[PDB]
């Protein structure tokens, strides 16, 4: 929960923006409290001890799901160190033989059982992400959906702007009997079909939410408790095929779990050949976080990393075609006078011999092509050479270097940002750490007994638990207005002590 | 209540009720109340 | 002390003294200061460039072995990739070490059926390694200065 | 220098009023005041 506070306070500080700030954190208060309930649930304490067995294994890779991924780190790591041993014949230990040269000869049964520890693993690592993060994924995307549905009208006074997959993707869950399955509001179909209805149709929508107007009132009228075995066809006849369709979609669109499943597809791949298993190296840039930290540097800038390149791709083709209309002669890189090798007698092999030496060259194609003392072109041929060093090799390698440097510079700024915003200005009010500090330690008061959001999380939490007709009237206010998504109670550029300044003097 | 029973009026009017604030001849700052044409508003919020 | 003692055992050992410049000079200790303050992300960076490199070895002893003969006498070729320890040893010491990446130090492909293929393998090695991650490096000193 | 001038751009315009010139801790002393003051109060685009 610290992390996922971290990360929250990282994110609104930078790209939030002040009008949001309070949804904003609403909402991550919501997913707090879902992922609360997650962890609560999977805390340590035939049919029947079936069930039980399989939630106690469900639960314990939700547990060491983090633990399951450092190992098969760890399994990966050991099979290429092993794989570091391989080595290729001719004969067996014009085919070639490819086998492990080895003194011990205990590497090779290691490598068996290694590959299929790491399968496994890979296989429960993907168990335990469906049994622990794709819950708090299905949540957010009911929750969206709902609201968007109930205070946008998003399916009924408006439409999906049909480059919206989310929005086409998420028109198939509206009228599923499980729309609401791990969003706490269940009556997200009657608040909708209530304030929408009037305007739009009831039975319209009641059709798109495939709501049973007729047993809508029966069952507020009495109470139906049915007691169903637990039997598999029981099961399979209670199983909303079109829900489960939706949710696999977007759970086949969350981008973590695509990551489990390729490094599950390339564990398998390691079976049929073992160097496969050399791609879970680079699961380090995930694994450890100072290796993520370094490669959003070269990321942070990646679009402009690609056009550099392409720019480079560009002149380089510019240049190719003047060594082409004047330059041919100098690219004869054969040694025999009987059979010379021209590079630049075709337009396609003359941009390949570019691209692919004179931008590895040290001083660029003049390094590489014939040298033209004494030549009636020497001086277009030097101009040539030289613009190409200090265009291509000088200035477009110095741009690429510069964009890594300035996203290195940007990160630094943004963390260095977010930590002065934090220890200036207090998170829920605003008001600046200079006003409050004219107390002892009045900003750090203000903010860990006055104005905590920890406490107005925990204030949330206990007015969900307690009884509403046990609510006091401010207790009552507040529930008023969190159920009617306004956040005008959070005070902004307001306190008290700025309200009862004179009196506290 | 005049205000709330106009509600509706003021939402339907609302995005051409153009609203500034000058320093008038009275050397003070004053509110002015004018009308956005539709075709106005367009013609701004055209993306060029 | 213990270096000054071995200094009697043999005199080179008092070579290790010189080191003493960076703790004494003030200014050579802030410039190493620039150096020392992301250590631990070069160290990073080092590691990542050695992943990266068993990756190239990886794809060229399965692939590009052909290529990797360091030997001029025809009668005793010197294949560098005909194992994958030798391999990766080739590569981390020529190729990173190489202005060009690892196609200035590999055989010339052109004329092969792999022409294409191996011409990607020396350019994405060039890029990543030589032009990428060593402007890391340099862009991390670079930050530790500002 | 291009990086700090977008960004010295984008917190003048989000720190201080375009017309009047007064900050944003100013307005702010209401609720979203910087936001009512720049939208309703002082809207350059008003102004055209
Ligand atoms: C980021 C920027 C990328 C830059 C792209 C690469 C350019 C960099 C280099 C310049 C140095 C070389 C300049 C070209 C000189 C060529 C030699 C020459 O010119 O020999 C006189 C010619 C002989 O003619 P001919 O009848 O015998 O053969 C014509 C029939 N054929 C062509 C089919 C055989 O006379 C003529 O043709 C008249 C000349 C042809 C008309 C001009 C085309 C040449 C243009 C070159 C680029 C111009 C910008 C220069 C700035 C430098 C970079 C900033
Ligand atoms: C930071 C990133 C680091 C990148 C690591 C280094 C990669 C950079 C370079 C790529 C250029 C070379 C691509 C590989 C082409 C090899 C030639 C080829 O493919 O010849 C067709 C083969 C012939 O098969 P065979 O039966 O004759 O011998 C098979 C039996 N044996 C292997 C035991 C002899 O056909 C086949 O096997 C099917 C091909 C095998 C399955 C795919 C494995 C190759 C994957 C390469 C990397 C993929 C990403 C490319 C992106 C570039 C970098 C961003
Ligand atoms: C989105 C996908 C890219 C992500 C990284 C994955 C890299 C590999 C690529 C692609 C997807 C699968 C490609 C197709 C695989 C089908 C299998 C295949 O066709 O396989 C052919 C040969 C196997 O030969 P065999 O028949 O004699 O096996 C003995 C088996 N018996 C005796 C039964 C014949 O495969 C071999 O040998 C060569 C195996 C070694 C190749 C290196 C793999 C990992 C190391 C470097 C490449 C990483 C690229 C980095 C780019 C990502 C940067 C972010
Ligand atoms: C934490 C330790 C590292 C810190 C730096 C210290 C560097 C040296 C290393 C390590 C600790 C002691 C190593 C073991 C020494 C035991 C003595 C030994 O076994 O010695 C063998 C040979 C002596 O031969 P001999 O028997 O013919 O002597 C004639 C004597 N009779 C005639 C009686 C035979 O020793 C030689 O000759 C070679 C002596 C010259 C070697 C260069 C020493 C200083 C210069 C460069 C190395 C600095 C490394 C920088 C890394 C730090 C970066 C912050
Ligand atoms: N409304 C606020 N509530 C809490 N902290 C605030 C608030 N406004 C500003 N802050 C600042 O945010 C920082 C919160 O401290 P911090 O995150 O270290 O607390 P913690 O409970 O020990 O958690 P963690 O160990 O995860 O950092 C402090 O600098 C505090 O001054
Ligand atoms: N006098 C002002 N009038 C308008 N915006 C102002 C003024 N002073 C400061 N601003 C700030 O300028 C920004 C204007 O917002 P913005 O440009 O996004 O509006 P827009 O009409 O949606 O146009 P666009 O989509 O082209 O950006 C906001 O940050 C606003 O706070
Ligand atoms: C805002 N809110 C919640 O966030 C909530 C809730 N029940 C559970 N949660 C998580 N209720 C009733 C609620 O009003
Ligand atoms: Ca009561
Ligand atoms: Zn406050
Ligand atoms: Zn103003």
């Amino acid at each position: 929960v610290k992390e996922s506070k971290r990360q929250f306070i990282f994110d609104v500080v930078n790209e939030g923006g002040e009008s949001e700030k309070m949804e904003m954190f609403v909402s991550f208060c919501e997913d707090t409290i879902f992922e609360m309930q997650i962890a609560a649930q999977i805390s340590e304490p035939f049919w029947g001890e079936l069930e039980v067995q399989r939630v106690k294994f469900l639960n314990y890779l939700s547990r060491n799901f983090y633990t399951l991924r450092f190992l098969a780190l760890f399994l990966a790591f050991a099979i290429n160190f092993i794989l570091l041993f391989y080595k290729v014949s001719d004969s067996p230990p014009n085919m070639v033989y490819y086998f492990l040269e080895e003194s011990t000869g205990y590497m090779e049964p290691a490598l068996r059982c290694l590959s299929l520890l790491h399968t496994l693993v890979a296989f429960l690592c993907i168990i335990g992400y469906n049994c622990l993060k794709v819950p708090l994924v299905i949540f957010k995307r009911e929750k969206e959906l709902a609201r968007k549905l109930e205070f946008d009208g998003l399916y009924i006074t408006e439409q999906p702007e049909d480059d919206d997959v989310k929005g086409q993707w998420d028109r198939l869950v509206l009228n599923t009997p499980s729309f609401p399955s791990n969003y706490w509001d269940k009556f997200v179909k009657r608040k909708v079909l209530d304030k929408h209805g009037d305007i739009f149709g009831r039975e319209r929508i009641a059709e798109l939410l495939g709501m049973d107007l007729a047993s809508l009132e029966i069952t507020a009228h009495n109470e139906r408790k049915p007691d169903p075995p637990p039997g598999l066809l029981t099961w399979i006849m209670s199983i909303d095929v079109k829900y489960q369709i939706w949710k696999f979609g977007v759970i086949f669109t969350d981008n973590s779990f695509l990551y489990l499943g390729w490094y599950m597809v390339m564990s398998l791949l390691g079976h049929y050949n073992n160097f496969f298993f050399a791609a879970h190296l680079l699961d380090i840039a995930m694994g450890v976080k100072t290796l993520r930290t370094i490669l959003s540097s070269v990321t942070h800038n990646g679009k402009q990393l690609v056009m550099t390149v392409g720019l480079l791709a560009v002149v380089v083709y510019l240049y190719t075609v003047v060594a082409f209309n004047f330059f041919r002669k100098f690219y004869n890189k054969s040694e025999d006078e009987d059979e010379p090798d021209m590079k630049c007698d075709d337009m396609m092999t003359c941009y390949l011999f570019h691209m692919y030496v004179g931008v590895r060259a040290g001083g660029g194609i003049g390094d590489e092509i014939e040298d033209p003392a004494g030549d009636e072109y020497e001086l277009y041929r030097v101009v040539f050479d030289i613009t190409f060093f200090f265009f291509v090799i000088v200035i477009l390698l110095a741009i690429i270097q510069g964009l890594i440097i300035d996203a290195f510079g940007e990160l630094r700024d943004q963390q260095e940002q977010v930590k002065e915003d934090m220890e200036t200005k207090c998170f829920i009010c605003g008001i600046g750490s200079d006003y409050f500090d004219t107390t002892p330690h009045g900003f750090e008061t203000h903010t860990l007994e006055e104005h905590n959001l920890a406490n107005y999380m925990f204030f949330l939490m206990y007015l969900i638990n307690k009884d509403e007709t046990e609510h006091t009237g401010q207790e009552s206010y507040v529930w008023k207005m969190y159920q009617e998504r306004c956040w005008d109670f959070f005070p902004a550029g307001d306190c008290f002590r700025k309200q009862y300044e004179d009196q506290l003097s | 209540n005049f205000l709330e029973l106009a509600e509706s009026i003021l939402e339907y009017f609302r995005p051409y009720l153009g609203r500034i604030e000058i320093m008038g001849a009275s050397r003070r700052i004053e509110r002015i109340y004018f009308e956005i044409s539709e075709t106005n508003r367009a013609q701004w919020e055209m993306p060029q």
